[PDB]
């Protein structure tokens, strides 16, 4: 490459909807259709976070407080018959939650859910801002249980949901092994109280500790 | 030279850093009806001095409960369970005119700090010890405490890109004083204040102290917080 | 400059264009572009380099015009902190991943 | 007969070929800032004169650099990693009245050459060699040099319709001078004067040169380049 | 505190004495033109600095060649052969506090110096060391070079009575900058700047420096010269 005359005046690509707002798969599973009929193989979890993988992390903690409606849009492919259906529920922070792939909460009329069926458009699902304050919190220096208890950092404002997903097929001749990979979006974002960089490693995906990095890459003296 | 008072308690200054350029102001519902103080909780809370050496890595103090203790502020602490406050910090330094030395007084609200080893949590004890400071530390640390080397202040961040936040640098060869207005940053309008630290006063030595075997071996550096505009719940019936 | 009150000395801050070598020495730092920075006078110097894009660049030399002096009561070693950060206007355009995050 | 003057240098001439219709200008911010040097730069740099015989099948001169050694512009393009110029090219023949012939003045913006046996490159001194022209060749030639024979210029296209770009003709049965004025013709507004060649002028004689057994054995061809409205970077600081 | 700034060399300064009541200015013929550089030349030449000590009897320095390999103002002189410029000249100290002494900042148009040994002349580089300065000396000395005994600095006149000329006292309880500006003094309007030496910059410390045994050991005299109204001779025809 080579130094060129880079001359243009424009930030509209530096704003924040236009920094946060992209989509980023965020989780891929597996699940069954048939067999094992008391087991936890046969659907798909997913807790909503931002702290799902450190690429997105990163970018959510330049900022203390954002508030952002969430859009995503789920691939599902199959392995392994008829033409399948799908079911993604989305059940809200308060909202029961499935134990096995028969149970009664998938009927749960408060749980939104989408039905789609192989072979059309990817099923979009769109979730307002749900948290109870006037932002998700990035960075909760604080303590959930009162007079310092356990469970440091870990707010109950930030909670997003959760995505049970499983096929609404009873069964199947054979095995059919889906796999979804589930697109996050950001949409209508603000944030406040900007905040540094990362600079060391993530370690585990609820807290924030780390080994102590240095910080830039050395050189051999200080005026080489 | 200004000498301002508040209240019962009067300290003698020598440029204010408003805190993201809000003064920190009143909420303004019968469903719910906060209660305004007003009365003492303004005055000034000067804390313990801190000696500062040549070997000294940092400071921090985390509010609203470093003031737990102090007077009435810290007593309706325990009476109310919500509320709110401002918190003008003035930090002196009345060093001589033989030391050098720099420092940056910085606020970094929502300080989340990490554990020394991970895989772990720390005892709570850890983040705060009232009135007094947590030092840092020079070089890493283990044991179930919270991660304090510098360079890596708390948060895994860079400790030199920390004047992101409201800050104020103390240059000993030009000022000694320092006074930052934090205007209650939070997602809820008013939370509890002993599950939650609002923000971190984190007084850091980039430059470090020097001076010769004549001076005296360490600067003593003032803190003084006046909690402004504070507002709790309502206690009476509607 | 992170010294004493008392302390006083010059700096000579030399840029160099993105094209050009750095100077070996101090006078040929002194022909280019510089600022002579008296430190017992202003303790604060701001620069402004312009030219800086990606899409061989310049170079922020520092010299001792003279040493610093001192008086018998104030330390013989001081420090100087750096700072940087965009000075009027800066344009950006073309988002990616970080290098990083691993 | 006009006898124009530029500085220190003055030329005597005998139509211009403005080259697309447009006169080189300057390029109108505080983050970039162009230095426009108008001082020297602009005067006549006359290159060596070069005979031109019955059996010469062209030249090539590529520019900017091949006024890298001319004077003050030669000297600033090592103190400035970027610039843009406009290069007025005045090409003289001052034949006899006996002579005959015709030759092609052309300027070729971007003239990508090709290697003499495909499958390599080439040394990069067999493009330019400053102020000398590299010669043509009458038939095909191999090696890792750049095909230079006529019929297929430089480029590979045919050299009969070489006439797309700013031209001239010159004619000894009526004209003798050709003046071509090339506006800087680059995607970037400006670049690099040594990494990037941005024209390439060539002069080719159609008819060739023709002549009785008393008249002299050659007709010399005078290349004059002056660099117009030529502006570079900014050395200061802002 | 004035930050002056020509060209590309910034200064930070902290009144001037005009030298003779006037302030250079140029020469306002086709016979002889002369031509103004204007660009650079004016800029600020600052020479290495001089540690002065307490047994440092003076320092002497020989414009215009003095700057001789400074630059575009070295550069000009040996291309034109006729020339005439001001030379704002800043001396600064930056002692301490706790230093004493004095200074005299003398300029002294002609400053015809004499040999050590009379009878013979010198070698002509004793005189000058183009940037670096010549002390004076503090006693007699013998051999083919300048008598450079201070109280006869150069002339054999009185050293203390050398104030009849542009000058400006150093004192470091009050003071540490000087500045004085020459406007040329000359019999001829332009005169070769190798030949003819147009004045002698000399700073002659009369009270000596004193300190205690915690001091800096020295104090480093900085010099610092703009060539002002700088003009020359033509090189083009008329």
């Amino acid at each position: 490459q080579t130094r060129h005359v880079v001359n243009f005046h424009s930030r509209s690509e530096s704003t924040i909807e236009n920094f946060m707002g992209r989509a980023a798969c965020v989780f891929m599973d597996q699940y069954k259709i048939n067999g094992e009929e008391t087991s936890t193989d046969r659907f798909a979890v997913w807790t909503i976070n931002i702290r799902e993988m450190a690429q997105l992390r990163r970018k959510c903690e330049m900022f203390t407080y954002m508030r952002f409606d969430i859009e995503m849009t789920m691939v599902i492919t199959s392995c392994q018959m008829p033409v399948l259906t799908h079911q993604i529920m989305y059940v809200p922070p308060g909202g029961p939650i499935p134990a096995k792939v028969d149970g009664y909460e998938w009927q749960t009329s408060t749980n939104p859910s989408v039905f789609w069926t192989e072979g059309n458009a990817p099923p979009r699902i769109s979730i307002p801002f749900i948290s109870v304050g006037n932002a998700y919190s990035s960075f909760y220096d604080g303590w959930s249980h009162f007079t310092q208890d356990g469970t440091y950092g870990y707010t109950t404002l930030n909670a997003m949901g959760k995505l049970y997903i499983r096929h609404v097929n009873r069964s199947s001749p054979h095995q059919i092994t889906s796999t979804i990979r589930v697109y996050f979006k950001p949409k209508h974002i603000k944030a406040w109280v900007p905040r540094p960089p990362r600079l060391c490693p993530y370690i585990n995906k609820r807290d924030v500790n780390f080994v102590v990095t240095e910080i830039t890459d050395s050189r051999t003296s200080i005026t080489d | 030279v200004r000498s301002m008072t508040l209240g019962n308690s009067t300290i003698t200054t020598q440029n204010v850093v408003v805190g993201y350029g809000e003064w920190p102001s009143y909420l303004s519902t019968a469903e719910d009806q906060p209660t305004q103080p007003d009365v003492a909780t303004c005055r000034f809370y000067t804390l313990e001095s801190v000696q500062w050496e040549k070997t000294s890595p940092g400071w921090w103090w985390k509010f609203p409960e470093a003031l737990k203790n102090m007077g009435l502020f810290g007593q309706n602490m325990h009476y109310h369970y919500l509320g709110r406050a401002g918190y003008t910090i003035h930090v002196q330094c009345n060093a001589s005119k033989f030391h050098q030395g720099c420092l940056l007084v910085v606020c970094v609200p929502e300080a989340e700090m990490g554990c020394a080893d991970t895989d772990t949590t720390f005892p709570a004890t850890e983040l705060t010890t009232e009135d007094t400071p947590h030092v840092f530390t020079s070089d890493s640390i283990t044991g179930k405490k919270v991660q304090a080397a510098v360079c890596n202040a708390g948060m895994g961040v860079g400790v030199g890109n920390l004047t992101i936040f409201p800050h104020q640098w103390i240059n000993l060869r030009t000022n000694n004083s320092a006074t930052i207005v934090i205007p209650y940053i939070n997602s809820v309008p008013m939370d509890n204040m002993f599950r939650h630290y609002n923000f971190t006063l984190m007084i850091i030595p980039f430059a470090p102290l020097n001076f010769t075997d004549g001076a005296t071996a360490y600067v003593p550096i003032t803190v003084t917080i006046a909690p402004m505009y504070a507002e709790y719940n309502g206690l009476r019936l509607a | 400059f992170c010294g004493s009150a008392m302390a006083t000395g010059k700096l000579l801050i030399s840029y160099s264009p993105p094209g050009a070598s750095v100077p070996t020495s101090r006078k040929d730092a002194m022909l280019g572009t510089h600022i002579v920075w008296d430190i017992g006078l202003q303790s604060s110097c701001v620069l402004c380099v312009p030219w800086i894009s990606q899409s061989s660049a310049g170079y922020i030399t520092c010299w001792y015009q003279t040493n610093i002096v001192v008086p018998p009561g104030a330390p013989t070693s001081c420090d100087v902190l750096c700072f940087a950060s965009a000075c009027n206007d800066f344009s950006v355009r073309l988002l990616r991943d970080t290098p990083f995050m691993a």
